[PDB]
């Protein structure tokens, strides 16, 4: 595989099967994701009665930028009072579900996508702020530059969801810049990170993609935005990658996929680091053959008489 | 490769040829029983003293001779940690089936990264003129994997980061 | 260190060897190649991708891909495997043992430059290396030190006027039209008699046909009436299938392409009127000079008889006070090489090149402020 | 601090069962195989499980990592993990830790290989190997609160591509008294299709044969009544619905086949000459190659494992035969003696978790915070080299 | 399509099963959407099988080979040519030519020519130059019904013009000029 899943594969499929059963049974399976995220499923009160129960450490963050009310308006009268040692819970009862199978099925790719879903709040803030902005503009061509650097001051936003990650993501009247702090500890990973950043990078110059965001990554050092953010160290150990979203980028028709494919971004390249070391054990063996191939000199010839099959000659003569 | 080796190379060659004179011979403390002497280093008095031939400070060569046995290690460049670890990794891969190498050890000697290890018997019936052909063709031959190997992880990180960001 | 590795990584040819040499140790077409069929056969040894003259050799069961493009490189993939090649398989020397010389087109993508370099660091190791523009070079080889240089190869054309020991880099010239582009045009109008050439085994034909038979005329019109009595113009060429094919107007017509960029639909002036504007733009005290020393450099360059309708055209545009003289040695071919060579093995240029203790504490930008 | 939940990994020579420490059952329960070619690069256009099933004649080669248990080919092992962890389990290697398994009589060298893509390829937290069976043994008894555990008795682990029938006495495991018949499911199920094969029904897919068993076979007391049963009954005459991929209502009629395949484990030498002693008696040596002390400890306590012990009567019949065998063994040493005894008894179990028993005990195993101790720490790796794991230690004694 | 018959079992060697192949072709070929998945779905070979009379009377049955042929088109290395697709020659077409006068030539796509009648061409091609374009804006591709006879509609209606008569190569022209007045006059 080469892209990444946007969703929990294995939530969607043990709801399509409970949905799609007559006889539910009594589940009870907690199952992590990436990023240190973690899913909780269990049926306490009732056989037909299931909770969704989501971990993040960083979820208070995304409750200060205003993720309850996204939640309630995504999944409708689902909300349910969170669980024991968990952030966001869902309860669904399989007696109220629509007939209809799409219904059904967008229903669970909706509640497996979760994640992202929580995740997105920041990013569709930020849209809103850019569009609020980009109208502002529009009244009056003069008033840009301040109004710009008033917004990139105050609405300069923030999170941190892994100890060595961080988004920086703030609008503009034209644009919404998001940083990533990227690190890789496990040193061997950081050693084939660095190719692969160095390479991420050029991708974008070249003729061929210059439809996507710019793309800018500059190690030890940060933009000038974000050196008085906290949490940004002075440049120890952390790569810096940058996409410059622009007006053409989140188009009404495309800002779902956009907000997943920046999300699942590490994600991805972490994977394909390791697919890369799993092409070297397959190319080094491979050839390896090639340089036993040239040691089998010096091996004079011999003859074995028959050796037929699964046996040792099957004949004695 | 060559056009660049020569004098190191044929160093190694000589070296390695003249060092090739094994002859069958059983265990002076144990009866009915013959080892590869160079291994255990029990008889002081069979063992032709260890040498050593190098090129640069990164690059040795360590002949360690016996009365049937011949351990012969060597160190090749790593210039930057991205040939450290595919070295490591790659010559541990050509040590992982020494079985049908004949002339390999499963473990390098310690500040080495491989080991080969000639006792009598591939003297014997593999005919010996071309061991130490194979030797020098490995020894340039490594070198010039580990250039080409970069150069596909360079691509392949070129190739996936294009993948990835195409598809916005 | 005693010797310099030097490389001139042309788009169509590439030249390679040492610095202080007057002959290229390895000069191989610029081609990669895959296969692209099954082979039934056993063994073989089945090689993934050939390159250089293997892939010259074997083009009947590959297809060949020019890593460069109109000098700017397009598949660094490509130029990383021709590269290996240079350094491991013709020269057979250790990069991290040499400090080695490039060479880039002017006016090129300061990404090409700025990966070239980061590539060579990073991926070869190099002690040091350098990038030079090519009419530098074509003086450092031609001993002059003031004329305008027209560098014409297989990917780009372009004209750098350069006083003595100064350039002026607000009036140089570049064209995009080059030899894949003639090369493209006779396989066009090579149509219109019968012959059909489209795969890339056919493309490299009608290369080795401009090689052997394409030449400029001196007067178009003049020689379009002598070929309409087609009795002692017309010559004949032999494909490797055995076929003999006839070669007629056509012979001359697309070398005028260089002339005349209307044939291949492109609006631009041709290789003397972008020469007299590129002269024009200079300083009026420097004109008088750079007339008298017109440079031709490259393998474009070659055509027998350019350097004469070259020099009629600039003569009839340039005023008759002064004289025109144009000049190009008979090894032109290499100049680019010859003045590499010539500039690396200068004692004051030692100092010039950029260390990787110079490249590892400034990053790869370095290029762009030293270099040029 | 509070780490991250175990994961429980499961690689069979049929099927992989993954899952998670806690679980109450596995989350993913999928063949172990994977699909391979022969603009994506050749490197990653692999597919596993059950997406691979589907995918076999769209352009891909499907091909088993692991036969009879031991691994052969290592790129369709490590591309297998990879593609599980980042694709179905969803976990990132370097923040849990894992507790792999893997069938007991297997070269040190397929350990220190495991161990070294572990610890390199992906580079875990910490990598524990645990025997097939054991995990059964933890799995056998069911209310597991604070005391009823046997932790003494024999696990008959019985498999897709091999088996094993391994004695526990007091929790460790007697290595002298290992013995393993290289049959399993998947040789009586390559019996089943050549039984099909002879017979030249319309459809004789493996798939075919594997449903046949699903839903058709049982075992039986004795080979010649049974036919005879066979012959005077005519209801024991089943068609099985096949529906390959387009013959509709193509109905297989099975036979004999039904009571002739699982007598292969109790008489061997139908599926080759490699082994020819029967499943009881073999389990009779076992016991009496034990220690006499843990004899009546064994006997008691039977524990059937793996998803080809759930044969009808298959407990049954094995039960009768090893009391068959014990009653003769004793019969005969008291009329040697002239005197009468007690008797042993004999109580071949079977529970509600027969089918994932090593998963379950496995599951169950992790949750002991002692569990972590005993797992191969990354730092004991890169101090110690990549032979961390390659002293084999269940069964046999080192140097 | 010939040469891929065999493999199903019928044989059609000379001239006239070649047109009988061609009558075939004429009304059972047809251009899948997409190449895999209709490749994919030939397994379940339940609404592809169609069957064909022969003039003899001889049944034939054809599956995959119904979308297989027609894709040469798309996919000229089927027969060995190491050239682009339909689709991939229009986009370096249009690419070639000048930078803005690409909006009516992305959105303006004559289809013509009688082997631009298959069912389902017009749908293939108008996706795959979406998918090389620029997204930016759209492609259109103009298929008229009556296509087949195109070449000579606009003949008849090019030579209707009141304009035209001046640009007659009249037999005088040729009594003087040789048989080269073509060249230079015509084109
Ligand atoms: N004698 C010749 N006559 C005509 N064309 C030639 C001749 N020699 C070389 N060429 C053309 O010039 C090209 C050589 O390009 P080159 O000058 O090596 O490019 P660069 O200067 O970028 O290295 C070839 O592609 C060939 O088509
Ligand atoms: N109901 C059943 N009855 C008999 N055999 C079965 C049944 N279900 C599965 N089997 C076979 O027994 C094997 C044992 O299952 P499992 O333990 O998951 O395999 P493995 O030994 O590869 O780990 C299956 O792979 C299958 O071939
Ligand atoms: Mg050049
Ligand atoms: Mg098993």
């Amino acid at each position: 595989m080469l892209s990444l899943d946007y969703n929990n594969i294995f939530i969607y499929e043990l709801l399509t099967e409970r949905f799609s059963s007559e006889n539910p049974s009594s589940i009870d399976q907690v199952v992590t994701d990436f990023d240190g995220v973690t899913f909780h499923i269990s049926t306490p009160e009732e056989k037909t009665k299931i909770l969704i129960s989501l971990s993040m450490k960083c979820y208070p963050e995304l409750v200060n930028y205003g993720t309850l009310d996204l939640l309630k308006q995504i999944y409708g009268a689902y909300v349910h009072e969170p669980e024991m040692g968990y952030n966001f819970s869902i309860l669904i009862d399989l007696q109220q579900l629509p007939a209809t199978d799409e219904e059904k099925e967008q229903l669970a790719m909706s509640i497996s996508m979760l994640k992202r879903n929580v995740l997105a709040a920041p990013f569709h803030r930020a849209f809103t702020k850019q569009a609020e902005l980009a109208d502002l503009a529009r009244k009056d061509p003069e008033n840009a530059p301040m109004l710009d650097k008033q917004a990139t001051s105050q609405e300069l936003m923030a999170i941190h969801y892994r100890d060595e990650e961080t988004i920086v993501l703030w609008p503009e009247h034209d644009r919404v810049t998001v940083v990533f702090s990227t690190k890789f500890r496990e040193e061997t990973d950081r050693i084939f990170g660095k190719v692969f950043l160095q390479e991420f990078v050029d991708a974008r110059r070249r003729p061929a993609i210059q439809t996507a965001p710019q793309v800018l990554f500059s190690y030890r050092d940060p933009p000038l935005e974000i050196r008085d953010i906290q949490g940004i160290q002075k440049g120890d150990d952390f790569g810096f990658v940058t996409f410059v979203l622009f007006e053409r980028h989140f188009t009404p028709q495309n800002r779902e996929d956009c907000i997943s494919h920046i999300q699942v971004f590490r994600n991805t390249l972490h994977f394909h680091i390791k697919a890369s070391k799993a092409y070297m054990h397959q190319r080094m063996r491979k050839r390896v053959a090639d340089f036993q191939k040239v040691l089998n000199r010096a091996k004079p010839d011999v003859e074995l008489e028959r050796k037929t099959a699964t046996g040792r000659s099957f004949v004695r003569a | 490769m060559s056009n660049t080796l020569r004098p190191y190379l044929n160093a190694v060659r000589s070296t390695l040829t003249a060092s090739l004179a094994l002859e069958e011979f059983s265990s002076e403390i144990v009866e009915r029983q013959s080892q590869p002497e160079v291994e255990v280093g029990r008889s002081p008095e069979i063992l032709l003293k260890p040498l050593v031939v190098s090129r640069n400070e990164q690059e040795q060569c360590l002949i360690e001779s016996s009365v049937n046995s011949v351990r012969f290690s060597i160190r090749i460049k790593q210039v930057d940690e991205i040939e450290r670890i595919l070295v490591r990794k790659f010559m541990q891969f050509l040590m992982g089936r020494a079985e049908s190498f004949f002339i390999l050890r499963r473990k390098p000697v310690q500040g080495y990264d491989i080991s080969f290890l000639i006792t009598n018997y591939h003297t014997e019936e593999m005919l010996k003129h071309k061991l130490v052909d194979f030797i020098i063709e490995f020894m340039e031959e490594v070198d010039a994997e580990i250039s080409e190997m970069k150069l596909f992880l360079n691509g392949r990180a070129r190739l996936v980061a294009e993948t990835y960001l195409s598809c916005f | 260190e005693t010797t310099a590795l030097v490389c001139d990584n042309g788009s169509g040819l590439v030249k390679a060897g040492f610095a202080g040499d007057d002959a290229p140790r390895a000069v191989f077409p610029s081609i990669v190649g895959r296969p692209r069929h099954q082979g039934v056969m056993v063994g073989m040894g089945q090689k993934d991708s050939y390159v250089g003259d293997e892939a010259q050799s074997k083009r009947g069961i590959l297809t060949l891909k020019y890593p460069i493009e109109h000098g700017i490189i397009t598949n660094w993939d490509d130029m990383e495997k021709i590269w290996h090649h240079t350094f491991y398989n013709e020269l057979r020397v250790a990069p991290e043992e040499h400090p080695t010389l490039l060479t880039e087109a002017p006016l090129n993508p300061k990404a090409n430059r700025e990966k070239m370099t980061q590539i060579m660091f990073e991926t070869f190791n190099v002690p040091a290396m350098y990038v030079a523009i090519q009419a530098v070079l074509s003086l450092y080889a031609s001993g002059r030190t003031t004329g305008i240089v027209l560098d014409s190869g297989d990917g780009v054309t372009h004209n750098v006027p350069i006083y003595e020991g100064y350039a002026l880099p607000h009036a140089i010239m570049r064209l995009d039209l080059a030899g894949r582009d003639l090369t493209d045009y006779l396989m066009k109008i090579l149509t219109e008699r019968g012959y059909s050439f489209v795969t890339t085994a056919e493309r490299e034909i009608v290369r080795d046909i401009k090689e052997k038979l394409c030449y400029v005329a001196l007067d178009f019109e003049n020689e379009m009436a002598t070929a309409a009595s087609s009795s002692s113009l017309e010559k004949s060429y032999e494909l490797p299938d055995g076929q003999v094919i006839t070669i007629g107007n056509e012979r001359f017509r697309c070398p005028e392409t260089l002339f005349q960029p209307s044939f291949i639909g492109m609006e631009s002036a041709g290789i003397h009127e972008t020469t007299y504007n590129s002269i024009m733009k200079c300083d009026i005290d420097i004109r008088k000079d750079l007339y008298a020393n017109n440079v031709m450099s490259g393998g474009t360059t070659m055509y027998p008889g350019i350097a004469d309708r070259m020099q009629k055209e600039i003569t009839a545009l340039a005023p008759s006070t002064m004289k025109i003289k144009i000049i190009a040695p008979p090894e032109r071919k290499y100049s680019v090489w010859i003045g590499g060579s010539i500039l690396a093995s200068l004692s004051t240029f030692q100092q010039m090149w950029i260390t990787k203790q110079e490249y590892d504490e400034a990053g790869p930008s370095i290029v762009h402020r030293k270099c040029f | 601090a509070s780490f991250n939940v175990p994961i429980i990994m499961d690689n069979g020579t049929g099927y992989s069962k993954l899952g998670y420490a806690g679980n109450d059952a596995p989350s993913y329960v999928f063949p172990t195989v994977i699909a391979t070619r022969s603009r994506a690069t050749e490197d990653l256009d692999f597919f596993i499980g059950n997406d691979a099933l589907k995918k076999a004649s769209a352009g891909y080669s499907l091909d088993y990592p692991i036969r009879h248990g031991q691994i052969e080919n290592w790129d369709h092992m490590e591309r297998f993990w990879q593609q599980s962890l980042f694709k179905y389990l969803r976990c990132e290697p370097e923040d849990h830790y894992f507790l792999l398994t893997e069938p007991p009589l297997n070269p040190p060298e397929n350990r220190e290989n495991t161990a070294e893509i572990m610890f390199e390829s992906f580079n875990c937290a910490g990598l524990y190997i645990a025997v097939q069976a054991v995990l059964a043994l933890a799995a056998s008894w069911t209310s597991s609160k604070v005391t009823d555990r046997s932790l003494t008795g024999t696990v008959v682990d019985s498999g897709d591509g091999v088996t094993h029938i391994i004695p526990v006495a007091e929790g460790y495991v007697i290595g002298s008294s290992i013995k393993t018949m290289p049959l399993a499911g998947r040789d009586v199920t390559y019996f089943v299709q050549s039984l099909l094969r002879d017979r030249n029904e319309p459809d004789s897919s493996l798939k075919t044969a594997e449903r046949i068993k699903e839903e058709c076979c049982y075992v039986c007391p004795d080979i010649v009544k049974e036919f005879s049963r066979f012959d005077r009954e005519p209801d024991r005459y089943l068609k099985y619905a096949s529906e390959s991929i387009t013959g509709h209502s193509t109905t297989i009629d099975v036979g004999f086949e039904r009571f002739l395949a699982p007598e292969i484990f109790f008489n061997p030498e139908i599926a080759s000459s490699d082994f020819l002693t029967p499943l009881p008696e073999l389990v009779d040596n076992v016991v009496q190659s034990s220690p006499i002390d843990v004899r009546k400890g064994l006997y008691k306590n039977i524990v059937l494992s793996g998803g080809s012990t759930l044969f009808k009567n298959f407990g049954n019949r094995l039960q009768r035969d090893l009391k068959r065998i014990v009653d003769e063994r004793i019969h005969r040493s008291e009329m040697l003696s002239g005197a009468k005894s007690g008797g042993v008894d004999v109580n071949v179990i079977s529970h509600k978790r027969q089918r994932n028993a090593v998963w379950f005990g496995g599951s169950l195993l992790a949750q002991t915070p002692e569990f972590g101790s005993y797992c191969h720490t990354k730092a004991d790796y890169e101090e110690y080299g990549a032979s961390i794991a390659r002293r084999y230690q269940i069964f046999g004694n080192s140097l």
